[PDB]
């Protein structure tokens, strides 16, 4: 009781939810568009000053503690990878931070990075569209192909949000909350936190065997980011060859994901359907 | 009793004293030290903890709070009783603690836990009494304004008045007589600065470490010195080297502003040269003065708005929030550290570059004002060299601003740079 | 981004729709019309508290006639909307219910319209679009509607903007003098500004109204009230601390890839009374999938056409509540088996639905506000009928004497032919969208 | 000592502007029309006895000239309560109600037969004022005598105290009115010759855009010279209040005037007070610097090159936050409110105006916003061309051959057009990379 009632590490957990999961909703949307214009639009994505300023400004409107515990120290690739390289940190009480480990901070940062990459691909698909792809017969075929790709990508993005939340965040987050609710002793809390981190990483396909489907999905996401960038640059950077390459990437990703998750089968059925 | 106990026997332990995150923290520490800590320093406290003569039951945390409280009693008797105020032992709290201490020393076991609990109660009572006394009698808002106007040399109307009147001893050679006459000149300037309340101005005066007074320079501004009066016990609270650092920052800012004012005189001489067409050496002087004026305008605007106005408003509001004299001092020192980082006086090469920029502005000033009319052979050479110096100082300043932004945060610097970068031809 | 937008309301029907939408959106924000706004997810943009704390509505009853302006001034909605929010045009006689005088008034007061827009856009921090209601056949929404669309396309081409314009009446005979001519004049600028916009498809709009309340001898007021409730129902993604479509720009752009067909099928729920619940019923994934499966209770004015077999290429049941991804997956499997969302040849219906916590001041009386976003041959038929109306107006010189008196309609038959051709090209791209080649 | 200034009422319209400016400067120190300034109203850090010089009877004795060349004008100025603050020793009262007759020949005659008088008046004003950098002449060159009086009074001020060449409110009135006395060529010539010759600065605000902005923002239906004069007086009071009340660095505008002259003639810079209408925080003001809703100078603003604000400043009266100033820097950099000159990097600055305690600034960021619009000197080129063309097309040029501005010939008009064209060429060079060769 003496160690727990004062330090309010539940506030640290809430900040992890709000930043490592981008739960500051309206401000989160504003920061998502700003981050798209920063990293995706070739702004100061790796600049510590610019990234920190953007993060603090978007995270200071109503709940500044998100900007306090999370500052966007940017630094330094695939379309998903070029946006990476930043650094960050957090604040927590001590000697509560004595039991607290930087490994859990790194795991939360990895979850935040996965969410940020998903949101960056989502914003790239948001800016891109059939209209963007043809912005800069063959015209009808390009419009139809872009429409099919956009419909597939939109369904995939909505499913990613909801289902990934359920698998890695909703179910795993609820389990972590329940475990922390049970955890009140230093050793028990450390064990509960480690178990919660492992459960959250379980839906992250961190296992070596689970990394094959993760790599297929990552290749699909990188190809999607490149294709969305080419569509945003229109037909000038969009070629019938490039469109065929994107369609082949989508189809091969679907087939390989179906095979991998069948060899887990729910993702296999989804990929075969896609 | 007064923080007062004869340590001559030293029977107690009371000493009568006299990697991105890590790299960023270390660089910030070095630059902040070399900028803010360059001239500010306090005097060693008259009390300390001679823990070599401490008992085993000297509880480390209770002893830290006890050093704070004993030095608080000493501070009461030496600042709150420095000259006019009165810092007793604990006043009536001393009698209450006397009864409690009779009970405690009656108790055989030296239980530092409950003893430290009562001691911390007394310490919090002392802190509350000190906070009330500070809120009542401290009233250092006027002292802060005086520090800005003189210690920071930031009273703009009185500064212009002094330039018109009190520069007769700053621009004059440094002599003790000129130093003392600067006091009268500054009083006259304040009297003509829309100010007629020379009470602290009567407290204000001038006594420079002049060429004849530093040892017994060639400019009274070079070997300069003012004479203002502080109020007790805030005189003790004002670390003498802290006021020295205020004066040093004011002197650096005044060197920059004197280069700026001389350049203003030079460009106003070119505008009074508007009696015929400007020449080509005169065009060199006009271009030098215009580049210097633009750079000085951007730098002065950024510094005043943020390095000065932002820091000043932040310090004022934070001191208004910090109801504890220590917390208000913390707000003032936060503003001081912010101003030191804005000064960028950390590196000796940085100070040399700032002096070079100020001297280039002053050289453009001399070239344009002296050649307000035609630029003679000397006038043309001075105008061309001044234009080159202003351009080189601007280029080196853009490079230094980029480097400083890369090292640490620079908001006012970035705003000023982008303001100049509305075209960025000279910035780039 | 976390953004804000402004709406405009041209023509009598457009102005009424805009005022009703402002009132209903204030209700979704827990805000009274007079500006008594309710007190993570910032939602004060719509009721934009000005410097005087006036919760300025993000809408303008931009009616050329002074009737709507006077009504808003007498109403409390002006006590919330700032003066910049009420952009009353100077065509105090309306705009003649035809795109001739509509375009004249729109171009003339475009200075005032664009100035009020710029006054609202001075605080365009993260704004990305705008909305509009416009009688697409009435001058203020047909000619002045086309003028507003052109002026907006000129003003903010960087980011796409929307409009929900009162389309010309085709179910009711477009027998006005410039009825279809003005419809084509509006549609020219509508297709010019076509990225993702709403057309007041009135045939199936009246059908949905009959399925909802079936007000005997319904007027435009009931449709305006329903659209207002839908507008207040379109503030749920970010209503709770937004984890679902707070930055919904991508979701909006994913409805229909081809921006040329800005109109996309979408039907908000409930298309029933405010007590459309069953004996032991709630927002259940399968139950909502079955209850909201009706495709004829939306505002999809499939015109005198069924030319294309385009079915739902996208499907997004955007409701409000609390939907777990496990129940979402159960509903997805049951809906894939049901095939309740028909498929366009360009691709099967996108598997999607939204379900997020309602805002603290956005309560409703329906289990699910299922806004079934799709795109089907109903829109193809609507495009075909709009093209037929524009072409019939051009080839018949709809009120040829008034077209000659008209500025645009007398400027050249090229404009009317091009408007009819734009509508026909939308219909043709819909028919080919039912084929492999979309456009 | 603090900084003082003089303000001449060059012209009959200049006299009206001077009376209005006396009223507005009394308000800027909270002084009544007779000069009764409340203690709080005069509680600013400004030297109130500089412009509204402290008389014996607490009257805001304007260390400033209110011209009186016409009987009606002199009587109106005297009956104007604001002139009760203004000193009565600055009125060289004349009862010629005809005036200079819309010809700058008689304006130059008034300013030259009183050029010795003008120099003596400047000396007397310097005796009353503490340290006047110059006379802020309400040089409404479009008045009956305004332009010729401007020229001759500029010569007389050079005779009196040319030590610091300064600017003047050379507010050209709205020339949109019907022009029949085409002696305006000679008049604008007389004004511009002395202006560009002594160009330290000049408030050359061609009032076509002033009337346009009044109708656009102030919604001035049937705008007259009275609205322009009142706005000019209010702006002059604001500019005195902000500078006089202690600005920590460069509380005087003399530095800006000095920086405005890239050369002896290239001293034209269009400033702008934001905003005008019938708050704009620091960021909103930076976004609104491009806003011409308060544009006063009719400018042939040919900004094809960087013929726009190479130097940009913003002193916004009211509560201005340095954080809002940084938001302003970002918003201005992204929005590109004003252009540059290609000399070097376009300087830009912004701060909170240390205003006098006479009046408040409800608009947290609203006030002067200086700029160096080189294309405004394309309008100075337009005025020089008007002088050279109205004098060449016999439009009161053969008539001006009987007028002192062009009585012998339009040689004065030619030299004035040459000076204005030199300023315009400096502006166009500022537009190009030739800004060094302005």
């Amino acid at each position: 009781r003496t160690l727990k009632k004062d330090y309010r590490l539940v506030e640290y957990l809430q900040a992890m939810r709000n930043f490592f999961l981008m739960e500051g909703g309206d401000t989160m949307y504003d920061f998502y568009t700003s981050i798209f214009d920063k990293i995706r639009e070739k702004e100061t994505w790796q600049n510590v000053s610019f990234l920190n300023v953007q993060l603090q400004e978007a995270v200071g409107q109503r709940y500044p503690e998100d900007s306090s515990r999370l500052s966007i120290s940017f630094e330094n690739k695939l379309p998903v990878h070029t946006l990476d390289g930043l650094t960050l940190s957090y604040k927590v009480p001590w000697p509560v931070d004595i039991v607290i480990s930087l490994e859990c901070q790194k795991i939360y940062n990895q979850v935040f990075l996965l969410l940020l990459q998903i949101k960056w691909a989502k914003y790239s698909l948001d800016v891109l569209l059939f209209g963007e792809l043809a912005s800069s017969e063959p015209v009808r075929q390009q419009i139809h192909r872009m429409f099919l790709l956009r419909v597939k990508l939109m369904h995939f993005v909505n499913s990613l949000h909801n289902y990934i939340m359920t698998r890695i965040l909703h179910s795993t987050g609820l389990e972590f909350q329940h475990q922390v609710e049970e955890a009140k002793d230093l050793d028990q809390l450390i064990k509960i936190h480690y178990r919660y981190l492992s459960t959250i990483h379980d839906r992250c396909l961190l296992r070596e065997k689970v990394s094959f489907v993760k790599e297929a999905i990552m290749k699909v996401l990188n190809l999607a980011l490149m294709f969305a960038d080419g569509w945003q640059a229109g037909l000038g950077a969009w070629q019938m060859e490039s469109i065929e390459k994107m369609e082949s990437d989508f189809k091969n990703c679907h087939m390989f994901l179906v095979t991998i998750l069948n060899k887990l089968e729910s993702l296999a059925l989804s990929l075969m359907a896609g | 009793l007064h923080g007062l106990l004869l340590d001559q026997h030293e029977e107690f332990f009371i000493k009568q004293g006299p990697g991105l995150t890590g790299k960023q923290l270390r660089e910030l520490q070095d630059l902040r030290l070399i900028e803010e800590e360059n001239m500010l320093a306090p005097s060693l406290k008259q009390f300390s903890l001679r823990v070599e003569i401490l008992p085993s039951y000297i509880p480390v945390r209770v002893a830290e709070k006890i050093l704070f409280v004993g030095e608080s009693v000493q501070m009461f008797e030496n600042q709150n009783v420095n000259l006019t105020r009165k810092g007793s032992i604990l006043k009536d709290q001393e009698d209450t603690f006397a009864a409690e201490l009779h009970r405690l020393k009656q108790q055989p076991l030296f239980s530092l836990v409950d003893f430290e609990q009562v001691v911390d109660r007394i310490r919090s009572t002392v802190a509350e009494h000190l906070w009330k006394l500070m809120v009542e009698e401290s009233d250092l808002l006027g002292q802060l304004k005086i520090i800005k106007d003189f210690y920071l040399l930031g009273r703009g109307e009185l500064f212009q008045a002094f330039i018109d009147t009190a520069q007769h001893m700053l621009k004059t050679p440094p002599t003790a007589v000129t130093e003392h006459d600067v006091n009268v000149a500054f009083q006259q300037s304040a009297h003509k600065v829309l100010l007629d309340d020379d009470n602290l101005l009567p407290l204000l005066h001038l006594t420079i470490e002049y060429h004849g007074k530093e040892h017994k320079p060639a400019s009274g501004w070079a070997a300069l010195g003012l004479s203002y009066k502080v109020q007790w016990p805030l005189h003790i609270l004002f670390t003498p080297a802290v006021l020295e650092k205020y004066n040093v920052v004011f002197k650096y800012l005044l060197s920059v502003r004197r280069v700026q004012a001389e350049l203003q005189h030079c460009w106003a001489l070119q505008m009074q040269r508007k009696h015929l067409k400007s020449n080509q050496t005169d065009a060199v002087k006009w271009r030098l003065r215009n580049h210097m004026a633009f750079l000085v305008d951007n730098l002065q605007y950024y510094l005043q708005v943020d390095v000065l106005e932002s820091q000043f408003s932040q310090l004022l509001h934070q001191i208004n929030s910090t109801r504890d004299f220590e917390s208000i001092r913390l707000a003032h020192d936060h503003f001081l550290s912010n101003l030191l980082a804005q000064s960028f006086i950390l590196l000796k090469p940085v100070f040399h570059c700032l002096n070079e920029i100020l001297d280039l502005c002053h050289s453009f000033c001399s070239l344009v004002s002296q050649n307000l009319g035609p630029l003679d052979e000397r006038g043309a050479a001075q105008l061309s060299i001044l234009v080159k110096g202003f351009s080189r100082q601007s280029s080196l300043l853009f490079k230094i601003l980029s480097s400083v932004r890369n090292h640490q945060i620079n908001s006012d610097l970035a705003q000023l740079l982008l303001r100049l970068d509305y075209n960025k031809y000279y910035t780039q | 981004m976390p953004r804000e937008i402004i709406t405009l309301q041209l023509g009598q029907c457009g102005n009424q729709i805009g005022f009703e939408f402002w009132k209903q959106l204030c209700a979704e924000h827990g805000i009274s019309p007079e500006g008594i706004v309710e007190e993570t997810d910032r939602k004060d943009v719509f009721f934009y508290q000005a410097d005087d704390e006036h919760y300025i509505p993000r809408a303008v009853l931009l009616d050329l006639e002074p009737r709507v302006i006077h009504s808003i001034l007498n109403s409390p909605y002006a006590k919330l909307y700032n003066p910049e929010n009420i952009y009353l045009s100077e065509h105090g006689g309306g705009a003649g219910n035809n795109w001739a005088s509509g375009f004249s008034q729109g171009e003339k007061i475009h200075e005032d319209i664009f100035d009020i827009i710029d006054r609202e856009a001075d605080g365009s921090d993260s704004l990305e679009g705008f909305v509009l209601c416009h009688s697409i056949a009435g001058g203020t929404g047909s000619g002045l509607g086309s003028y507003l669309l052109e002026r907006l396309n000129d003003r903010y081409p960087k980011k796409l903007v929307q409009t929900y314009s009162v389309f010309p009446n085709q179910d009711e005979m477009s027998d006005v003098v410039v009825q279809p001519y003005n419809s084509l004049l509006t549609l020219k600028r509508l297709t010019q500004n076509a990225d993702c916009v709403v057309v007041l498809d009135n045939t199936a709009l009246n059908r949905i109204a009959t399925d909802r309340l079936h007000i005997q001898n319904p007027s435009f007021s009931q449709i305006n009230q329903l659209v207002s409730t839908i507008m207040s129902a379109s503030t749920t993604t970010l209503r709770y601390p937004g984890y679902m479509n707070n930055d919904l720009i991508g979701l909006i752009a994913s409805l229909i890839p081809t921006p040329r067909l800005h109109f996309l099928m979408t039907g908000y729920t409930p298309l029933t009374t405010d007590q459309s619940v069953a004996s032991v019923r709630k927002t259940t994934v399968l139950d909502v999938m079955r209850r909201l499966l009706q495709p004829k209770n939306v505002m999809v004015s499939t015109g005198r056409d069924r030319q294309t077999n385009h079915c739902y290429i996208a499907i997004l049941n955007i409701i409000q509540g609390e939907v777990d991804p496990t129940q979402v997956h159960k509903s997805l499997q049951r809906i894939r088996e049901r095939k309740l969302a028909n498929f366009i040849p360009w691709g099967p219906a996108s598997i999607q639905v939204a379900l997020s916590r309602k805002s603290p001041y956005l309560p409703s009386a329906h289990r699910v506000s299922g806004l079934m976003m799709a795109n089907h041959t109903s829109i193809s038929s609507l495009f075909e009928s709009s093209c037929q109306q524009y072409d019939k107006l051009r080839k018949r010189e709809a009120f040829l004497e008034q077209f000659r008196k008209e500025d645009i309609f007398k400027e050249n038959f090229d404009e009317l032919d091009r408007s009819r051709e734009v509508v026909q090209e939308l219909i043709d791209e819909y028919h080919a969208a039912t084929r492999p080649d979309y456009i």
